[PDB]
């Protein structure tokens, strides 16, 4: 579940934020521990 | 992290060449539908 | 070559309007935008807002409902009015001339630019001190 | 904001900084404030300057990345003692209404 | 065989949207364009366009452009990859289109002329 927000751009009302800044959890090499990483996705790769 | 400016990816087509090519296409299409007829294009109207 | 004359009593009881008028002498009110700046101790001078040519002024988000601006054509002057003033807004006021700015970095047809305003002629400033006594 | 005290030896250049570098195309503003006299602008664009003010001052052009807005004072003069304030216009991160952290320049 | 059914007729007040569903199975759904034919009482058949479920292609008539949406839904799981549902949403209808709607189709490899037809959803406006 990507906890995600809007890029802090100078957008207008019509010009939607075409980059969504999403942060989430992932499993590293050590199977016991889980890390939190962030990335950027285009608007057509996330559904609510 | 996105560095620098944020813009919208875009395409350009040279107007004179495009208009002349569409004129040629109209000329050749008018042969298969009779000489005196009207042709008007319109963008795609749906789908994925 | 315009001299901006700031007339203001500089004293207003708490919870009342603080009104000052920057009268225009050298030029006409419809030559460039008019903006206002407030300097207070503890922070740098703040760009509190501006007035558009068509009277469509803009204010800072912090004090959008606390301060008001007006422009009159019969008398060449601009008017600023604080609403429900407290003891923390005392200091110095400047009425300044501002010019339109248009720097382009993307493609105009798709927007992608910003309108920046700057300063080229300032007033000599006025001192306002608001307190109970 | 904070009146940080920076002094420059006469005859040598000085470099003043404005904090909180942005991450896009910029339009920089740089104003001065001298006690007892009317404040006036110094820089209105990175490589464009107003008339009347002598050539001694200049600003950093942020056309390449990593070039923070640094105010260069070349051939300093005893009359340069003032307060220097920055008003940053920034593209990605939103409009900065309040001027940036100021500096106090004094001549030694 | 060639199984095709309809759903969602009825009577509606002017100014509302009529949804008509046509659900098809018994054949691979990728091909075989759906053809949406409207039949108005007292007159011969009229055609209001067709849809292609490969990519939701549409091709309307000279009258309905701006009033119709020929949407589709494929099968998500490969368990039953040949269960298709073509939806037609009609909007802002005038009082003069009380009719019956059929979702016809065509032969193997082509689209003209129609062989199979549907029982037909009847729509009336009040
Ligand atoms: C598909 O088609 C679309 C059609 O729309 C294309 O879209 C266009 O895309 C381009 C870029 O891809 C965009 O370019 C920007 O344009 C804006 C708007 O300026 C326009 O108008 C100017 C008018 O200037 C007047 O004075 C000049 C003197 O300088 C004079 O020469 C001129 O005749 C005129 O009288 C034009 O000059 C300007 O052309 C510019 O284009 C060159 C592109 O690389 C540029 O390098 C040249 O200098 C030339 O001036 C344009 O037509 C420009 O403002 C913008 O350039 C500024 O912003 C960038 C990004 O930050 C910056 O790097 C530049 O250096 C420049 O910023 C200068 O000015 C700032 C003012 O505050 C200053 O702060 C900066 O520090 C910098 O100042 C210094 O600059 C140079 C750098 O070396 C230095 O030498 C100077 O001395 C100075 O100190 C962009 O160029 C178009 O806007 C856009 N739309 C249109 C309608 O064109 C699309 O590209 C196509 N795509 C494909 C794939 O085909
Ligand atoms: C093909 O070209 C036509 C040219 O008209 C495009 O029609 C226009 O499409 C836009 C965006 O879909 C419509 O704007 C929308 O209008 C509705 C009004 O109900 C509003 O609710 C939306 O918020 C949006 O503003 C515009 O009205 C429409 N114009 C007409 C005359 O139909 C069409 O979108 C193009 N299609 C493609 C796939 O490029
Ligand atoms: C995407 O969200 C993350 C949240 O973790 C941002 O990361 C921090 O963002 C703040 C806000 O400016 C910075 O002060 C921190 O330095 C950032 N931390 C790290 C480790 O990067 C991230 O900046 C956001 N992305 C964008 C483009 O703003
Ligand atoms: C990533 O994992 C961490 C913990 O491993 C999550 O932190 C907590 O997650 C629980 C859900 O199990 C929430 O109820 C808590 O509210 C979370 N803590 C905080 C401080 O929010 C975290 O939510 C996961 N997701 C992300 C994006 O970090
Ligand atoms: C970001 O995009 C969303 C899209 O729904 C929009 O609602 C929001 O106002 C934008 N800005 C922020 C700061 O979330
Ligand atoms: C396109 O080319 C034809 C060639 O005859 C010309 O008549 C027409 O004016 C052109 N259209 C435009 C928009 O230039």
């Amino acid at each position: 579940t990507l906890q995600c927000t809007n890029v802090t751009n100078n957008i207008t009302d019509d010009m939607r934020g075409e980059l969504k800044n999403c942060s989430f959890n992932m499993t590293t090499e050590l199977r016991d521990k889980k890390q939190k990483v962030y990335s950027l996705f285009y608007r057509l790769d996330v559904v609510q | 992290d996105i560095i620098g400016d944020i813009r919208q990816a875009h395409c350009n087509v040279s107007k004179a060449t495009w208009n002349e090519t569409l004129g040629k296409v109209v000329k050749q299409l008018r042969k298969h539908f009779g000489n005196n007829t009207i042709i008007r294009f319109a963008n795609s109207s749906g789908g994925d | 070559q315009m001299q901006l004359q700031e007339s203001g009593p500089g004293l207003v009881k708490p919870s009342e309007t603080l009104s000052l008028t920057c009268s225009v002498s050298g030029a006409s009110i419809s030559d460039s935008y008019w903006s206002w700046i407030r300097r207070s101790p503890g922070k740098g001078l703040e760009w509190i807002g501006y007035v558009h040519k068509s009277g469509d002024t803009n204010y800072s988000p912090s004090l959008k409902s606390r301060v008001n601006l007006s422009l009159d054509t019969s008398k060449n002057q601009v008017s600023l009015s604080l609403v429900a003033a407290t003891a923390a807004d005392s200091g110095k006021y400047y009425c300044a001339r501002t010019l339109h700015g248009r720097r382009i970095y993307g493609i105009v047809a798709f927007n992608e630019w910003f309108t920046y305003f700057y300063m080229d002629v300032w007033g000599n400033g006025t001192q306002v001190t608001v307190s109970s006594a | 904001q904070v009146q940080i005290d920076i002094s420059v030896a006469p005859g040598e250049t000085a470099r003043i900084s404005c904090g909180e570098k942005s991450l896009g195309s910029r339009a920089v503003q740089w104003y001065q404030h001298r006690a007892g006299q009317a404040p006036s602008l110094i820089i209105y664009n990175n490589q464009d300057r107003p008339s009347g003010i002598p050539e001694r001052f200049s600003g950093s052009p942020d056309s390449p990345f990593g070039t923070t807005a640094t105010l260069t004072i070349t051939s300093v003069e005893a009359g340069d003692e003032a307060d220097y304030y920055c008003h940053i216009w920034d593209s990605r991160v939103p409009t900065k209404w309040v001027f940036g952290g100021g500096t106090t320049l004094t001549v030694l | 065989h060639v199984q095709l059914v309809q759903s969602g007729g009825g009577v509606k007040k002017i100014g509302a949207a009529v949804r008509i569903s046509c659900e098809v199975s018994g054949y691979n759904f990728m091909d075989q364009f759906i053809n949406w034919v409207r039949q108005a009482p007292g007159q011969g058949l009229e055609w209001m366009g067709w849809m292609n479920p490969i990519y939701g292609q549409v091709n309307y008539s000279w009258r309905f452009q701006g009033r119709v949406t020929m949407t589709r839904q494929l099968s998500q799981d490969p368990d039953d990859p040949d269960w298709g549902t073509a939806f037609m949403e009609l909007r802002g209808l005038r009082v003069d289109d009380t009719a019956v709607y059929y979702c016809a189709r065509g032969p193997s490899g082509e689209n003209y002329p129609f062989h199979y037809w549907g029982q037909g959803v009847r729509v009336v406006v009040s």
